[PDB]
């Protein structure tokens, strides 16, 4: 049962998060222009926000 | 005060008078009688006009207080213009300001 | 106006004059050469002005301008990012079939807004500043235009750079609507007693932050940073990635330093998060990068990220500014060294329609010590110990511990280790197995070489560069 | 007898307008457009400003305004006419090669 | 003073909305130079007077004119944009137009809680902006005639033909 190491697997885990985190990270890099001008004024909105919520 | 505002309305009728004035004389010309690629160098020209325009709007501020500003303004004024001539003279010797190679 | 004054200004009276002897002298003839050894002639000199200024010592010229050693410390950097730019950018424009002169005089004018914005003390300067360092910019990421990726990088960091300028632009005319005065100084000196976070003050300040974090690549205005680093020349992506982020870093450093807002809790968070996901997200999406170009962008977001760190601390420790000047000069001679490698292996300019991969595997067994300057800014940006990117990460962490930022302290150690896994799969890639000769590719070897030389010896002896960023104080 | 606050108000829907136009558009020339309305606003809040308070500052400002907007209209203009040589249309979806 | 600024930034306002949703280049100029003519109208209502001559000389006269250029240069007809409309449909601006009303409303209630005396409309004449802009602000004169220079190099080198 133990022959395959499951504590390192389990230790392996966040590999395999930061992966599927920074895969997912990167289809927001599609290299649409009007995209990036819509996260710029989205990224406004939060930091407006934020600011006046505090 | 008085003769400002009637510097106002008259300005304001000779404003409206005019228009209405050009616009009545189309409606005239309407109405009366019976029926039956280009190339960079203009964008270039244009660009250098927009350019040399803001540098002239920062001179004409200058030139309506040279009294309240000193030599040091003088001298000011002086790497300016010194600068908008090197621009100038780098425009010319390069070609962009010929309309013919 | 004093001639001492004249003296505090010697950095720009000479960047300004080379910019006017440079342009007649492509007038008189198009010499690359000649035009070249003036532009790096004339910010050599302003590098050894800074004596001069140093010696004039530290005074307020204008209203607008103040400077001190904060302001030549920075103002050296800009310098030393310029002059290695021209000498990356020399064997780079060899290659360049059309007018190779106007690079050096863009050039000139950026350094020129970086001096500005090193000195800035005032809102109308700090925009002037930006605006000076960012349209030479937009002919410089796009000087070779009719290649198909620098005309794509042009027009993307034109349109963005636009926006954030009037949304910059936007917030300084709040701030000046709350304030009633365009010092850095009197930006909250109306308020008072516990009423410091006016909204209009706030929303201002946010829509600055707005503009200045694109102009610092943090998330989320982050997205064009690849694509114009990959998209621009290389000595380009050199001049983008150290000067601009330096010099943006520094007048943002003494907006938050002087301002009496700079205190505020709400700003404060807001750029807390902006740091947590900036070293994130710049860490996980460097990865799985093959291209070195947005490798380094997807860095440099990481990087400023730290720097945002240290920025956060600036109130409540002391050490702040010396961590940010020892980070600064760190981060400099490592970009320096990395994106000049990339710069040296894509020179000469094989024109618009070749391809300009970099192809960093199997780099040791055919072009040797650029590897090895390449891998020890590898391990410099990674942090490791041996380098003085590893001080400048040990002076984040302190500046962190002591004013107690663990959410952010947490975030530099994951980052940090993510970041260890791209660095290091870039570093053995250079000696794994893969499937110039005039003497100014041979200055841009000897540039990266000395950089690396640099980070390595203040990596292993840091304590002359401690002690001369602890030298530059600004006028409290 | 003017509010300050209607000023503000007033420079805020321009410069809204000229990001949704700047968003919306695929034209590379309506982005521009909208640049152009987005600064022209920043430019019209100092210039509101500057009256409000009685100074020569809001003025300057907005000099140092349209001296930008200048500037980034001749070298936006610039981008899309080689753009149009190139490509022969002004779709700004198409330029996206370099992604990930 | 208040009736003119209040038609002013209506015009400027109907004129922008015009702008941005129009489909021909020109007419969507055209629009443009009328909000131009209002925020100088606007300007002149404060009592900046420089600031609303510059409005008409150097932004109407000058900026639009090279868009104006441009245009006709190119000669734009929608190819292939159009013949599509996209940015007409809801489905396509339903997103950026709520986005751009969410940032309006966090702007315009930032704006709403501070201290308002009241402008007094006095006007500022250019001679009171030319002794400030060659008294304490001449630095700025000097780096922005550096920065026009820099934009006219630029453009001069992305805008050749060869
Ligand atoms: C016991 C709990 C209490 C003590 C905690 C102590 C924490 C520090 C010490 C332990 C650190 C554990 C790190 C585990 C992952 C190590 C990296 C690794 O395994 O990399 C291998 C893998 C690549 O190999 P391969 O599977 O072939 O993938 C092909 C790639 N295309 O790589 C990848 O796939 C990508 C690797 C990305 C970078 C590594 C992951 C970093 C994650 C954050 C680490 C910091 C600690 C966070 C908390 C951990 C859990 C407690
Ligand atoms: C009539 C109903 C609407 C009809 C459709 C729209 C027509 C155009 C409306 C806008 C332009 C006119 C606005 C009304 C101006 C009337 C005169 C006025 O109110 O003057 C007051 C003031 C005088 O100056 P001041 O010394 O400050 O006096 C204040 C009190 N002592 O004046 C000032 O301080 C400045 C005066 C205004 C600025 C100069 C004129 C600007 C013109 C802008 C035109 C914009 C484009 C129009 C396009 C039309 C088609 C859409
Ligand atoms: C820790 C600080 C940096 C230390 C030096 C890092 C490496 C620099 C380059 C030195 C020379 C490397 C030579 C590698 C030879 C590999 C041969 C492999 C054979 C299978
Ligand atoms: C993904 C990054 C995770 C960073 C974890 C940092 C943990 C910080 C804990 C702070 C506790 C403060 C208690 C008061």
């Amino acid at each position: 049962l133990l022959k395959r190491d499951p504590l390192n697997s389990m230790m392996n885990i966040p590999a395999v998060l930061s992966r599927f985190a920074g895969k997912g990270l990167l289809l927001s890099e599609n290299g649409y222009l009007r995209w990036y001008v819509a996260s710029m004024s989205i990224g406004a909105v939060v930091v407006l926000a934020l600011l006046m919520v505090l | 005060s008085t003769e400002v505002i009637a510097h106002h309305w008259a300005f304001a009728i000779f404003l409206i008078v005019a228009i209405g004035l050009c616009c009545l004389m189309l409606v005239g010309g309407w109405f009366l009688g019976g029926r039956a690629r280009l190339s960079a160098k203009f964008y270039l020209v244009a660009m250098f006009f927009v350019i040399f325009d803001v540098e002239a709007l920062y001179l004409f501020a200058w030139s309506t207080s040279i009294r309240e500003s000193g030599w040091v303004g003088f001298v000011e004024a002086a790497i300016f213009i010194f600068v908008l001539l090197a621009g100038l003279v780098y425009l010319v010797r390069i070609g962009a300001l010929d309309w013919t190679p | 106006i004093t001639p001492q004054n004249l003296i505090a200004l010697l950095p720009l009276l000479i960047v300004g004059l080379t910019v006017v002897v440079v342009m007649l002298s492509i007038a008189w003839r198009r010499n690359h050469f000649l035009n070249a050894t003036l532009s790096v002639i004339g910010l050599n000199a302003a590098l050894v002005s800074l004596w001069f200024v140093g010696q004039a010592g530290a005074m307020d010229v204008t209203p607008l301008m103040r400077v001190d050693g904060f302001a030549m410390l920075y103002t050296g950097l800009v310098l030393l990012a310029s002059l290695a730019t021209c000498t990356f950018a020399y064997p780079w424009l060899e290659g360049y079939n059309d007018n190779k002169d106007e690079f050096y005089l863009l050039v000139l004018i950026a350094a020129l807004g970086g001096i500005l914005l090193a000195n800035a003390n005032h809102l109308a300067s700090l925009f002037l500043g930006i605006e000076l360092i960012s349209l030479p910019l937009f002919g410089l990421v796009g000087y070779a235009f009719r290649q198909k990726r620098s005309l794509e990088a042009s027009i993307k960091y034109t349109i963005l750079s636009a926006a954030a300028s009037s949304f910059l632009l936007f917030g300084m005319a709040l701030v000046y609507a709350q304030s009633g005065d365009l010092s850095f100084v009197a930006l909250g000196k109306n308020l008072g007693d516990g009423m410091l976070n006016e909204p209009l003050l706030l929303a201002g300040f946010g829509l600055m932050i707005v503009g200045l974090g694109f102009k610092l690549s943090l998330v989320p205005f982050h997205l064009w940073t690849p694509d114009v680093y990959q998209g621009a020349p290389a000595p380009v992506s050199t001049f983008l990635a150290t000067a601009s982020k330096i010099a943006i870093f520094g007048v943002v450093m003494r907006l938050f330093l002087y301002a009496p807002v700079g205190d505020s809790e709400a700003i404060r968070v807001v750029l807390a998060i902006i740091a947590f996901a900036s070293i994130i997200f710049g860490n996980l999406m460097a990865l799985s990068q093959t291209n070195i170009k947005r490798l380094l962008g997807y860095s440099s977001i990481s990087h400023l990220g730290y720097l945002l760190v240290a920025l956060i601390a600036l109130q409540t420790g002391e050490m702040s500014m010396e961590a940010v000047g020892v980070y600064l000069a760190g981060y400099l001679f490592s970009s320096l060294g990395a994106f000049g490698v990339v710069s040296l292996m894509s020179s000469p300019y094989r024109g618009p329609d070749a391809d300009s991969l970099f192809s960093y595997r199997g780099l040791f067994w055919h072009r040797p010590i650029l590897a090895a300057v390449m891998t020890v800014m590898m391990l410099s940006l990674a942090g490791i110990p041996m380098t003085l990117g590893f001080i400048g990460k040990f002076y984040v962490l302190a500046v962190g511990v002591q004013a107690h930022l663990w959410w952010l302290v947490g975030a530099v150690v994951v980052g940090s280790a993510i970041g260890l896994y791209y660095y290091l799969r870039v570093a053995v890639s250079l000696y794994l197995h893969a499937p110039p000769s005039n003497w100014q590719y041979s200055a841009g070897g000897i540039v990266v070489l000395i950089s690396a030389l640099l980070v390595l010896v203040l990596g292993v002896w840091p304590q002359p560069l401690i002690s001369i960023v602890r030298l530059a104080m600004p006028l409290m | 007898m003017i509010p300050l606050q209607h000023g503000l108000i007033l420079a805020a829907i321009l410069f809204v307008l000229g990001l949704t136009g700047l968003v919306i558009r695929r034209n590379l020339l309506f982005m521009l457009i909208g640049l152009e309305i987005m600064i022209n606003a920043s430019a019209l809040a100092f210039v509101v400003a500057g009256s409000y308070w009685g100074q020569t500052d809001g003025q300057v400002m907005y000099i140092l305004a349209i001296s930008l907007a200048a500037a980034e209209a001749s070298i936006g203009l610039a981008l899309l006419l080689q753009l149009h040589r190139r490509r022969q249309n002004l779709n700004i979806d198409s330029v996206s090669e370099m992604r990930g | 003073m208040e009736f003119a600024f209040y038609i002013c930034g209506l015009i400027a306002i109907l004129a922008t909305l015009r702008v941005i949703t129009h489909t021909n280049p020109v007419h969507a100029l055209l629009y443009l130079i009328i909000s131009l003519l209002a925020i100088s109208g606007v300007f002149f209502s404060l009592g900046a007077y420089f600031a609303g001559a510059l409005e008409i000389i150097v932004y109407a006269g000058a900026i639009m004119v090279l868009f104006v250029f441009v245009v006709m240069m190119l000669n734009l007809g929608g190819s292939e944009i159009e013949q599509e409309r996209q940015w007409l449909k809801p489905q396509v601006w339903i997103g950026p137009a709520i986005l751009s009303a969410i940032m309006l409303v966090v702007i315009v209630y930032a704006i709403l809680g501070v201290n308002d005396q009241g402008i007094d409309g006095t006007p500022i004449s250019a001679k009171a902006v030319g002794i400030t802009l060659f008294g304490p602000y001449v630095l700025a004169v000097e780096l922005a005639s550096m920065l026009l220079l820099a934009g006219l190099v630029v453009a001069f080198h992305v805008g050749r033909e060869e």
